RNA sequence: UACUACCCUUGACUUAUGGUUACUCUAACCCGCUGGCAUAAUCGGCCAGGGAGACAGUGUCUGACGGACAGUUUGACUGGGGCGGUCGCCUCCUAAAGAGUAACGGAGGCGCUCAAAGGUUGGCUCAGAUUGGUUGGAAAUCAAUCGUAGAGUGUAAAGGUAAAAGCCAGCUUGACUGCGAGAGCUACAACUCGAGCAGGUAGGAAACUAGGACUUAGUGAUCCGGUGGUACCGCAUGGAAG
RNA sequence: UAGCGAAAUUCCUUGUCGGGUAAGUUCCGACCCGCACGAAAGGCGUAAUGAUUUGGGCACUGUCUCAACGAGAGACUCGGUGAAAUUUUAGUACCUGUGAAGAUGCAGGUUACCCGCGACAGGACGGAAAGACCCCAUGGAGCUUUACUGUAGUUUGAUAU
RNA sequence: AACUGUUUAUCAAAAACACAGCUCUCUGCUAAACCGCAAGGUGAUGUAUAGGGGGUGACGCCUGCCCGGUGCUGGAAGGU
RNA sequence: UCAAUGGUAGGAGAGCGUUCUUAACCGCAAUGAAGGUAUACCGUGAGGAGUGCUGGAGCGUUAAGAAGUGAGAAUGCCGGUAUGAGUAGCGCAAGAUAAGUGAGAAUCUUAUCCACCGUAAGACUAAGGUUUCCAGGGGAAGGCUCGUCCGCCCUGGGUUA
RNA sequence: GUUCGGCAGUCAGACUGCGAGUGCUAAGAUCCGUAGUCGAAAGGGAAACAGCCCAGACCAACAGCUAAGGUCCCAAAAUAU
RNA sequence: UAGCGGAGAAAUUCCAAACGAACUGGGAGAUAGCUGGUUCUCUCCGAAAUAGCUUUAGGGCUAGCGUCGAAAUGUAAGUGU
RNA sequence: GUUCGAGCCCGUUAAUGGGUGAGAGCGUGCCUUUUGUAGAAUGAACCGGCGAGUUACGUUAUGAUGCGAGGUUAAGUUGAAGAGACGGAGCCGUAGGGAAACCGAGUCUGAAUAGGGCGACUUAGUAUCAUGAUGUAGACCCGAAACCUAGUGACCUAUCC
RNA sequence: AGUAGGGCUGGACACGCGAAAUCCAGUUUGAAUCCGGGAGGACCAUCUCCCAACCCUAAAUACUCCUUAGUGACCGAUAG
RNA sequence: UAGCUCAUGUAAAGGUAACGCAGAGAACUGAAACAUCUAAGUACCUGCAGGAAGAGAAAGUAAAAACGAUUUCGUAAGUAG
C-alpha cells in the first residue's frame, strides 16, 4: 500500500473581484482561511474570515500599516 | 434514475396529511359582475344560467 | 390506458402555477446533533428546485 | 377492653371450588387382536368376546432442530484477473504564479474536546541564550542581562498570529430567538458566509462587542419508530382512536 | 504410540552412500535431516493372482546403421459414372522497407515467352470449430455450508375429539 | 490392488468400484428404516445370528494418546 | 453586387419514386395497355419519358389523401445456378470363352470349364418385413455405371388344416 | 451573447509538440494541464504516412499565380549565380 | 420402475444414433446494461470522447460540448486587441 | 481503374458519334467496430423474392384551423358500419397562498402590521387536427443459455420379475 | 342459533395486520331475538338507513365452431 | 338388518368452437440485483352450466332531505387510497 489514498478535497482560494467594482451591500470579496489580506471601511471579515463587503463602492487595495489592506470607498 | 443513488424526489421528507373533508366554493372574479347587470340575486342561478 | 399519476411522487412535490415547485429542505428530519447552531436557524424553510436539472419533471409528475 | 361488636394481621376447617398430579374404570376411540356371519373372500363390513384405553390418532396454533430439499445472496477499483490495500471528510505538495485537478502519487490525519480553551471587560508578553547564586541536573526554582516571537496558539498540517488568535484575572452564559437583504461555491443535493432589522438580552461606566473555539477534520439522504408541545384534521355526528 | 520412510508422501535437493550400470537425475538396498509419514480417511507385512506401473536381463529381431527388393488396392492413362466442404470479385511473383505496429494487391527495386500437366506443402494469420484457456455480464445452471430466508419432515405444549 | 467380477457405450479398465471379511451403531414388532397427502405397501409370512446405516476391505501383526471444543447419548439442580 | 457551399454520430428544412386510393380532372388501349428488352436523350439527384422489339390485357394520368412504402450487406431466409471437378469415390471376394438374345450386350440367358464358402457364404425357423413370390409384358425414373435383366414398372395369378 | 422551449448524442479517444507526474527522467508506456492535428478535413511535401509541415475541396474549365517543399534522370522547374 | 424423477459394482454413468438435470406443447415474440442488422433523394448547420454521482467503471443521470424555434436583444453582455 | 491517347472497326433518343483499345500518368474493394483497419478484424458464393421504427390509449412540445374568458359534448341515441342532428353528464381555462384549519388579490412563514416566500404586478386560452418525443402494450427487430406447468417415454440402456 | 359475535390462524376487499373497517373461510367459544338486531372504516353516545343469518328472478352483457345475407383505401400464389 | 335376486325409468354415463362460473393454481419477468410486492390468482389443470352464464331485490349507500334490486358503458380519475 502507499497510505496515501488518503485524500484532500482542494476548493476555490482567491479573489472575486480585486479591482475597484461595484460590489454589492454583504458580498463576498476574498476568501481567506488565512488573511493576507486586512479588512477596512465597508468591509467585514467572516465567520469563514473571509473579507465581506457592507456598502457598495470601488473596492481598490491600501498599504496601510506595512500591510495589504481592503476596505470599499464609496462611489 | 439517479444512476443507482436514490433520487432527488426519493430523498424528500414525507410532508403534510390532507384533510378528507377539504371542500371550496367555486370562487369567481367581480369581473363577471362587469358582465352581468344587475341579475338581482346574484346566486348559483345566475352563476351557472 | 391512463398514465399513471406516481401518488407518491405527488406526495414528494408541490408545484406552483406559472413558477416552479417548492421542495422542503433535506436533512431536516434525522440528527440535529451535528448540524449547526445556523443550520438549525435556516434549514427548517427550504428553497426551490433547480433549473438544469429536474427536467425529468416529465411527466412523472402529471398533473396533480 | 362486660351488651351489639360495623372488625382487622397468622393458622385451622364446613362450603364455592379451581388449574391439580397420580391412580382406577370403560361407554368414547383403537387393535395390519381372537373367533363367527355372508364372502365362496387373507381387503372391507357386521356380530360375539379379549386387549388397550380416555391415552392414541386426527384437526388448529405453538415451541424444537432442520441442506432432507429449494429461493436468493455473495461489491467496486486493479497496470489481465486474483492477493493485498482502498472506498468517508480536513490540511500541504503534485497544480503548471486566478481557480481546476489528474495515479494503487507524496505527507498527514480526523472520525474530538471545551459551561469554559466560548463571549465580554481589564491587564501581561514568549521561547530561548548568557551570568551569578545552598541541596543542583542539561532544564527544576530564583534574580539579572540579551531576547519579534528563533514560543504559544485544546487537539496533525497549512495559512494566520504582538491593536494579538498568544498569557492571566473579573463579569460571564449570545455556543440568543425570529430572521435575513446581499452574496460566494456549483449537475443536483448540498456547502461557504452574511450587511441590516426586530424581540429582548449579556457583558462593558459608556461607547463598543456578542448568532461558538485563531479558520479549516471531529460527519452522513429519505423512510420507519420514539420524545415533548401543537390555535390542525379528526371520516353522519360528537368525542376518542389515529 | 507401534510400525514404515526419499513413500503414488521430501520441489525442499539429481539428500547421502552402496549395489545394477563403462557409461546411470530414473531402478533397488540401506541410511531417515520425516516442510508434510502414519494407525481403521486402516499402518506395516503378505505367497498365488494382474491386458498393472517400472527397473534389469535372456531370447528373437529391419525398430535402426541404412536401407533395398518384389505382391495387391488406390493413386495415375483412358471409357462410363459422377459429389462434398469452399468463397468481396481478382489475368493473385520476389526482395527491402512502410503501415492497427508481421504484405499479393502499397512505395522503391528485381527478375517473368503464353497455357498446362504429375506430385509436394511454406504462405494465402487455409478450412471445418461466434475459444471449450483467460476475462466480463448486477447472466444462468449445478454443488457445498455453523450465509439469510424458508419449506417438508422430526419432536413439545395447548385444545375439540 | 488380494483374486475372479464390475467400470464411463459416443476416450480413460485402473491402484476406481465392488467383494467375502472385519468393525461400530440403530431396531423388540402393526418393527426400525423406507415409499406414498393419506390409504396402502415394502422391510419379511422377517423376528436382534434378522433388518437398517457408517467405516474398512482376505490372511498375518497391530490399532497408541487426548472428552478441551463439536456432534451424539443420558441426567436433572438452577438460568432461558 | 457581396459573402457562404469539407463534413461522420447530431439536428432542421425540402423533394423524388411505389401501391392503394369509387372520388374527380380524363385519357389511353389491339393500329397494342401493362410488363420485358436494346437504346449513342433529358433531369443538380432520386428520376422522367422517346424509339426498336417481345407481348397480348389493363394501365397511365394530374392534384390530394391513406400507407405492410422506398433494399446489399444480418451464418438473414427461401428458390435457382456455380465452384472444386471431370477430381474423389464407384460401398471388403475372380471368373472365363463360345453360342444365343436383341437394335443395342461385359454386366441378360444357356453351354462348358474355373473359382469360393461349406459349425456356412448351406436348410429351416422366430421376431420382423408386409406381397417384396411367381407368370407374362415393358424399360419414365431406380439399380451407384451399362442394361433386353431385376426385390424397378404394368398386368395376372399365387398361401387350402 | 442571454432567456425560454423542443430535440440530441458524446463518457473510452489518441498523436504531435510544450510544461508536469509515475516509470530504468525505458518506451508508438501511463496520467495530467496546455495548443494543434486526426478522428470527423481531401490536395501537396517528406519513398508509401490518420496524427508532422503546408494548405480547408459547390462545380466546370486545355487559365494564371503561389504555400511549404523542391529544380542531374525517373520526376517538373537552376548541370543557376 | 418416468424427470422436484428413475436406475445405478457410482464416473456426475445412463434413461430410444442423446442428459449435472430428458423430450413434446403452452406460458412466452421469457429475458438479455451484450452481438449483428437496417434499405428514396437533396440542401443547410454542426459534436463529444470531459466534470460530479452511481453494486459504477465496455452503462446510465445531470452539467460542458450541436441543432432548430421563440422572446427580447442583461441595452449590450459575447469575442478579440 | 480513370485521364490522355497511337491505331483499328462501325455509323447513333443526330448527336463536339459509338465500339474498341496498344501505350502512358496517377490511382489500398465494400460493410460493422475502432483511437486508428486496405487488411493477415469480421462478414458477404451468386442471382431474384421476402425481410424490420408501427399503431391502441395517454402526456408534452410545436405549428395549422376554429372560436374566444368562453371553449367543450363524452358515453349514448338517431341514422346507410352514412352524415348531420340530438344528448352538457362531465372536462379544460377563468386568482392563489399555505400541510391543514383557513384566509384571500393577497396569502403563508414568522410576536411582527419587519423581512422573506410564493403570488394579479407576473396579461388567454379552449377544442380539434398534424408532427416530433413520451409512456403501457414482445413496442425497431434478430438473438440465448434459462424458468415453470401439462403431457409422452424402459424395445437404447440400468434395475427387477 | 352454533347464528351474529369473541379468541387464534388465514384470505379477499385499493387494503402488504394496520387505527384498521366490512365480508368469507378453518378452529374454538357462544348470544339476544321486536322494548329486538345490524351498518354508518378502531371504538363510546346521538342521529340516518336497513331487517341478514331461507330460495328463485327475464332484460340490457361476453363469445363464435356454426347457418346464410354479405362488406372491404383486405391479399394476390414466399402473399393470402 | 346387512347382503342377495328380479322388475321399471337413457336417467347417464359420452363427443364438445368460444364465452362463463367454481375449485386447484405457478413460474419467468419487473422492481436496474433481490427476500416484501409485481407479474396474476394470470399460464396450466379439473369440474360444473347455458345461450349466455353468473347477476340481483338493501340486515344498501350516503350525510343532507339522500336515495331506493341488479347489470353494461361513460364519468368521477389514477380521484380517494
Amino acid at each position: 500500500s502507499t497510505s496515501n489514498g488518503r485524500d484532500s478535497q482542494a476548493k476555490r482560494l482567491g479573489a472575486k473581484a480585486s479591482d475597484g467594482e461595484l460590489v454589492s451591500g454583504g458580498s463576498i470579496l476574498f476568501r481567506q482561511r488565512g488573511t493576507h489580506i486586512h479588512p477596512g471601511t465597508n468591509v467585514g471579515r467572516g465567520g469563514d474570515d473571509t473579507l465581506f463587503a457592507k456598502i457598495e463602492g470601488t473596492v481598490k487595495f491600501e498599504m496601510k500599516r506595512g500591510k495589504k489592506h481592503v476596505s470599499v470607498y464609496p462611489v | 434514475f439517479e444512476g443507482g443513488q436514490t433520487e432527488l424526489f426519493r430523498r424528500m421528507p414525507k410532508r403534510g396529511f390532507l384533510n378528507v373533508n377539504r371542500k371550496e366554493y367555486a370562487i369567481v372574479n367581480l369581473e363577471t359582475l362587469n358582465r352581468l347587470e344587475d341579475g338581482a340575486t346574484v346566486s348559483a342561478e345566475t352563476l351557472v344560467a | 390506458p391512463k398514465q399513471k399519476t406516481h401518488r407518491a411522487s405527488a406526495k414528494r412535490f408541490k408545484r406552483t402555477g406559472n413558477g416552479g415547485l417548492k421542495r422542503f429542505r433535506a436533512y431536516t428530519s434525522h440528527r440535529f446533533h451535528g448540524k449547526s447552531v445556523k443550520q438549525r436557524r435556516q434549514l427548517r424553510k427550504a428553497s426551490m428546485v433547480s433549473k438544469g436539472d429536474f427536467k425529468r419533471i416529465r411527466r412523472m409528475v402529471a398533473t396533480m
